[PDB]
């Protein structure tokens, strides 16, 4: 699936740990440009009775890091891989959470397996997980262990129409991998609402390793809601992953009386801008 | 101080500015982080081995509480050269997270250790960029790790394409194709593998000696401190004027308790023209507002010193209640307190007056001080 | 449908005479009006300490300052003299009359309404209505974050003196005609003044007797319109808020000057001391040192010649005070538009308002002369 | 423009300059203030009035010669002989270097404008005394105008109808 | 910037950078001066007109 969108005002994190009140402040640092365009890659799950091969982790050159954004009710995704060659030859990243921790080993893995799907792909009753975390197969020389708490617990859904947004926006930088959350409960009706909302920092990790590429892992053992749709180029579909990339622009933030970032502005879109 | 200032020995009537007038500093404190644990240098000075330079190793300390003074109980320095922080003054900072390379390598080239420096260790087996704040430190090495017949554990990458970037390794093991003939061979001529072994030979003189070598990379940066040095914390005053030392934040001010809610990634409350308006403590997660102390201006205001030689003080923009806490014995820059609590201290918008007598008439004005008030020398 | 459109100017609408050399027009109706014009007399008062600016009362820094001369002797000279020339230009433009005359118990001028402009007792302070809405118009956390050793003094006559010296002027003109700028002053009921004035401008004395109930009634109305017509327009006091706007982000300015590295390690004194030795901390104190000093130049000099600026006004608004309301000006479009009869000078922060009274011809015919 | 001066479009330059601090905008701020300033002297001197009168087609004023003042419709630009003399005799690859980031803008109002700003005041003078600054314009023929002139400075009216012709004379020689 | 490293020719550009800061303070300011002395012209103009 392949389908382009507009992402009217996302991507605004706190670019440092200060305080600040009622304070018109510029600052000119890696962001998501303003109504600018992000790729749709959709899970496609057709016919289950047989074995059809689905192939839902297309390569991405992670070009000075990524927004990413997910509407789903459970844990599809379970975290993500990193790494230029994802092999035994280079070094390479995994971050995934279980129901109880997080784990991040950035470690020489020989190879990794595919994302657990099941033959059957019975999702009318496949609601429950066994056996499912024999990935990348054994391990080797490596360090830098962080089983820590997990990013996401869950966000009750009641009564149905409150998808939860999920933001994510990691970075790579002078040896330090930096990733912001920020979890939007309210869906409303559009699937990417025009709102603002910052991205508060969720962790910092020292690794300092080469990365030009990374995968999404899923857990494709039960999917719903996940048809598939031949359309490539500039079309339009349902995705519920939503991918963009980041780019060296200036922009000036408002800091209210309560330190919130209410309001952006960016500084290469409009000339009245 | 009025003559003084006029570089005169003789003033006329009217109202003239000398200096300003500062409450000083009554007591210390220091507030340190919540750690004892000590770090292990002793890991890598007390080694069986060094890696070569070729793959430079890396070790990271953090965490830990850490004492220099123990470094110096290993052995003598041969260079000790800190390149951005003093090296005295190592045991009052405190960092982020320090970094550790540490080799053994021929201490005739020990030189090149430097930001954009020459020869193969500065161009084309390591490198130092020019933002490099931390030290470097080495010693003998001969008589501990040679040979007699010839320690080769010690090839060192001498051929690549272009010099190698700072803080980046390569361990790229291939014969370098040094000619027109295709490099294809496992060897030969034209194919020259860019590592070289040496001659660590024991009885070689000072011309190739080899000596260990660590470069600390401090790291400094606004963010939490893990590493800190060997001091003691005390207790936090409130609502006095004290030097206070929150992690490192050398200052001077009051401290209440703040009312804006921190974030939890939140550290400091900086504001216009950096200024740590609000910061939080270290040892218990309480925020504090930072006030500066009380200051002002003082201005004389005389008759002519032909007629008399009587005086008042005008202290210009502060509250008359916050003078006889700054009136003290040397507690102002004008360290006379003559006047200290004088002659019927009268309160103005324009400030705080000493030495004049408030009257409930009107004349036309003689010396003006301002907000309608002016002065002027009459009997009773 | 709303669109951006560019265009030639129209240097207004055109119009002709009819020039024939046995012909004339003459006026036979008139009207009064009344208006309104703003001069600046006086800005803030500032002043600046050299060695807490430049050093955070470091004494090292303290002894470079020392050691490179006397500049700051001198940047601390120009900025008192700024301060004397101010109280100057307040006590010139307005302390005209050494008495204060007071407004009689019982106010009727022959039919006149001077209401709107007179003091107001019922209010706690004595103020006039166009009085009130000049001061409410004007808009004067952040004051108290200048306070890096930039300080501002307080003005020397308070707003009460000069609401006092306004109402004295205001009161004599009235009461006394003009006499009281020449010598002791000589009561005089208005109505003959005001035809006084109209002989003045070559008017006999035979039409005001005839039209004071109409001219009564011309000169409550503008003056009721004035009121409407200076608080509905937006930008009509943008010559006194010019001022406010300009010290303010001077001061910005300078302030924020100070987070500058200025090709130094850090911009704050104290990380340099405690992470260097001396002798090496000593060329980045000197690197640091230098652009502070500038940037104070530069602020005192823009100080100077904005000073030199208002003074300027100030000796215009001076002479006009002189000449238009302690008596009447024969000179064309000084005091108002037309023929000029009157002024009144309202008072406004950091300036002054003078209401110019005139007289234009009204209803015209044109017969044939010789 | 700062940086265009400081600095050829170098990346190192600018990086250096931005870290001085807020220097040329400051000064970029200082040169703006000067044109508006020079548009509002230019505005404040020659529009003082808000018509534009025009002289009749036949010009004969009493028997006063205004020909060197009033415009010429025959030239190109319609300009005074008086005018064309002064706008000649002021001497205004030498623009063309001055472009390393410097820049001269453009007056606000043509000097066509100014021209006919100029016209309108000549000819309102001539045609309506001195009335058409007051209020609303009355014509008056030119020898009364005089008279009432005379009367101002002291010498009274039997004077200028007596002696017309040789005051005529007079002013088209001092014209002249 | 061709013929040298830039470690070393940062305090060269420092050098030159300064004195061109220095001639632009001076002609603003010259030009400030100048354009307060036309006014009182411009200004003595309009009252004669
Ligand atoms: C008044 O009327 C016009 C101008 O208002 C003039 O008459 C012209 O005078 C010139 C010079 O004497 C002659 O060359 C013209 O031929 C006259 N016009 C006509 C139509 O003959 C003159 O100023 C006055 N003329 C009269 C008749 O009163
Ligand atoms: C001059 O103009 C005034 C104002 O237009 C005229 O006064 C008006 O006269 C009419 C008729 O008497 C009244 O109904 C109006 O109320 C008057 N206006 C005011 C404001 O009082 C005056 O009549 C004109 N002069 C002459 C000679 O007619
Ligand atoms: C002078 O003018 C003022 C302004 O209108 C008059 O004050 C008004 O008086 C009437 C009746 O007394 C009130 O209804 C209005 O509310 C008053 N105006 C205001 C703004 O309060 C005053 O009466 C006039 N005096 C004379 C003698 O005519
Ligand atoms: C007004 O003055 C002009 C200017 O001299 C006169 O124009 C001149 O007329 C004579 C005779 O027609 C010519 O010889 C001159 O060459 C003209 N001057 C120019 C500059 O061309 C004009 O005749 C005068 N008119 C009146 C009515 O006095
Ligand atoms: C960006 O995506 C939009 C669709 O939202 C598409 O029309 C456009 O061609 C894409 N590329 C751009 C704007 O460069
Ligand atoms: C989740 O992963 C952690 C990390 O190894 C592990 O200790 C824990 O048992 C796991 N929980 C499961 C598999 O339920
Ligand atoms: C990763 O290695 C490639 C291989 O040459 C290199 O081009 C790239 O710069 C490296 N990554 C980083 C961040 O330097
Ligand atoms: C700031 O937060 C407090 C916390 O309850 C809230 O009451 C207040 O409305 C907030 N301010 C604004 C401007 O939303
Ligand atoms: C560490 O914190 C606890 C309370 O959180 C306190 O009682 C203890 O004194 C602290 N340790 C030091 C060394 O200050
Ligand atoms: C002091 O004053 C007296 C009288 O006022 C005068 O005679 C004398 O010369 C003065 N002395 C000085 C030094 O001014
Ligand atoms: C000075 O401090 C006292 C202490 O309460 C206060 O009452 C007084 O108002 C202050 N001075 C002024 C001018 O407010
Ligand atoms: C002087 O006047 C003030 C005005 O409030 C009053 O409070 C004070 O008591 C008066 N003093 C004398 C001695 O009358
Ligand atoms: C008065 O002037 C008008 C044009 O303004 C004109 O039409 C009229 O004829 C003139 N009066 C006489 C009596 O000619």
């Amino acid at each position: 699936t392949q389908s382009y969108t507009n992402s009217f005002t996302r991507g605004v994190y706190y670019p440092d740990k200060v305080f600040r009140s009622s304070v018109l402040h510029s600052t000119q640092d890696l962001f998501l440009p303003f109504f600018s365009n992000v790729t749709w890659f959709h899970a496609i799950h057709v016919s289950g009775t047989n074995g059809t091969k689905r192939f839902d982790n297309p390569v991405l050159p992670f070009n000075d890091g990524v927004y990413f954004a997910s509407t789903e009710k459970s844990n599809i995704i379970r975290g993500w891989i990193f790494g230029t060659t994802l092999d035994s030859k280079t070094q390479s990243l995994l971050i995934v959470n279980n129901a109880t921790n997080v784990v991040i080993k950035v470690c020489e893995f020989q190879f990794c397996n595919d994302p657990f799907l099941d033959v059957y792909y019975h999702k009318n009753n496949k609601s429950w997980m066994e056996s499912e975390f024999r990935v990348y197969s054994s391990a080797n020389n490596c360090t830098f262990e962080y089983v820590s708490q997990p990013f996401l617990m869950d966000l009750e859904g009641k009564q149905g129409n409150f998808k939860n947004l999920r933001e994510f926006v990691f970075k790579n930088i002078d040896g330090y991998f930096k990733i912001y959350s920020k979890h939007t409960p309210i869906n409303l009706g559009r699937d990417l609402p025009q709102g603002f909302s910052a991205l508060e920092p969720l962790v910092d990790l020292p690794i300092g390793i080469n990365i030009t590429r990374f995968q999404t892992l899923l857990a494709l053992h039960r999917s719903y809601l996940t048809p598939g749709d031949s359309s490539s180029g500039w079309t339009a579909g349902a995705a519920a992953y939503y991918v963009g990339y980041l780019q060296p622009r200036t922009f000036l933030l408002k800091y209210n009386e309560n330190g919130t970032i209410t309001d952006a502005v960016d500084c290469a879109l409009d000339p009245l801008s | 101080e009025t003559k003084c200032t006029l570089k005169s020995f003789t003033v006329e009537k009217g109202i003239y500015q000398t200096s300003n007038f500062r409450v000083q500093p009554t007591e210390s404190i220091v507030r340190f982080p919540n750690i004892t644990n000590l770090c292990p240098f002793d890991e890598v000075f007390n080694a069986t081995r060094f890696a070569s330079v070729y793959a430079w190793n890396r070790k990271r300390i953090s965490n830990c509480v850490a004492d220099y003074s123990v470094l110096y109980n290993f052995a003598p320095f041969f260079a000790f050269k800190c390149y951005g922080v003093s090296p005295t003054k190592l045991n009052d900072l405190c960092f982020t997270n320090v970094y550790a390379d540490s080799f053994v390598i021929r201490g005739n080239e020990v030189s090149q250790i430097a930001p954009g420096q020459t020869g193969n260790i500065a161009d084309y087996n390591y490198k130092l960029p020019d933002d490099f704040t931390g030290c470097v430190i080495a010693w003998n090495s001969n008589k501990l790790d040679s040979k007699v017949g010839g320690n080769y554990n010690y090839m060192y990458r001498l051929f690549r394409k272009s010099n190698l970037k700072p803080f980046e390794r390569d361990i790229s093991t291939e014969i370098y194709q040094a000619g027109n003939k295709p490099c294809n061979g496992v060897a030969g001529f034209n194919c020259y593998f860019p590592l070289r072994s040496y001659g660590f030979r024991p009885t070689y003189g000072v011309g190739h000696q080899p000596y260990r070598v660590v470069v600390l990379s401090f790291e400094l940066l606004h963010a939490p401190a893990t590493v800190c040095g060997p001091k003691k914390s005390t207790n936090l005053v409130k609502n006095k004027c004290v030097n206070f030392n929150f992690n490192g934040l050398t200052g001077t001010g009051v401290l209440t308790e703040s009312n804006k809610k921190f974030l939890p990634f939140q550290q400091f409350g900086r504001d216009i023209a950096d200024t740590t308006d609000a910061v939080r403590d270290p040892q218990t997660l309480e925020i504090l507002d930072i006030t500066p102390c009380s200051f002002g201006g003082v201005s004389v205001i005389t008759p002519g010193t032909n007629t008399s030689n009587q005086v008042a003080v005008l202290y210009q923009g502060v509250n008359c209640t916050e003078v006889p806490v700054a009136i003290h014995a040397d507690q102002l820059t004008p360290t006379w307190r003559v006047y200290s609590t004088g002659s019927n201290v009268f309160q103005t918008r324009a400030g705080c007056l000493i030495g004049a007598e408030y009257v409930n008439n009107s004349y036309e004005c003689d010396i003006p001080i301002g907000a309608g008030i002016c002065a002027s020398y009459q009997t009773q | 449908s709303q669109s951006i459109i560019a265009y030639t100017m129209s240097l207004g609408a055109e119009n002709s005479v009819a020039y024939s050399n046995n012909s004339i027009a003459i006026p036979t109706n008139f009207t009064i009006s009344v208006t309104t014009e703003i001069l600046p007399v006086s800005m803030t008062k500032t002043s600046v300490d050299c060695t807490m600016y430049i050093c955070g009362d470091s004494t090292e820094c303290s002894n470079l300052l020392l050691q490179y001369g006397s500049f700051c002797t001198q940047l601390k000279r120009a900025l008192t003299g700024i301060a004397v020339e101010q109280d100057k230009n307040t006590q010139e433009v307005f302390a005209q009359v050494k008495q204060i005359y007071k407004t009689p118990p019982i106010k009727y001028f022959g039919g006149f309404n001077f209401s709107q402009i007179l003091p107001d007792p019922s209010k706690p302070s004595k103020r006039s209505p166009i009085e009130d809405l000049l001061f409410n118009k004007v808009t004067l956390l952040i004051c108290a974050q200048k306070f890096n050793g930039l300080t501002v003094l307080p003005p020397l006559l308070t707003d009460e003196m000069i609401a006092q010296y306004t109402s004295a002027l205001l009161a004599g003109t009235i009461t006394s005609g003009w006499t009281f700028g020449a010598g002791p002053a000589l009561q005089i009921p208005f109505p003959m003044q005001m035809a006084y004035r109209f002989n003045g401008i070559g008017v006999t004395q035979n039409v005001l007797y005839e039209n004071q109930k109409l001219i009564a009634n011309q000169f409550n109305s503008a003056i009721g319109k004035i009121q409407d017509s200076l608080s509905s327009t937006p930008s009509a006091l943008g010559k006194l808020q010019d001022v406010v706007n300009h010290n303010a982000q001077a001061l910005n300015t300078l302030v924020k000057q100070l987070s500058s590295k200025f090709g130094a390690i850090s911009s704050v004194l104290n990380d340099i001391l405690s992470r260097l030795d001396p002798p090496e901390a000593e060329v980045q104190i000197d690197r640091l040192i230098t652009g502070r000093l500038q940037s104070l130049q530069t602020y005192v000099t823009q100080q100077l010649i904005r000073a030199a600026e208002i003074r300027a006004s100030a000796n215009l608004a001076a002479t006009k005070m002189s000449e238009c309301v302690l008596g009447q000006s024969k000179r064309v479009d000084f005091c108002g538009k037309g023929y000029h009869l009157m002024s009144f000078p309202q008072s406004a922060p950091h300036g002054v308002v003078f209401l110019h009274v005139t007289y234009v011809p009204a209803q015209e015919k044109n017969f044939t002369t010789a």
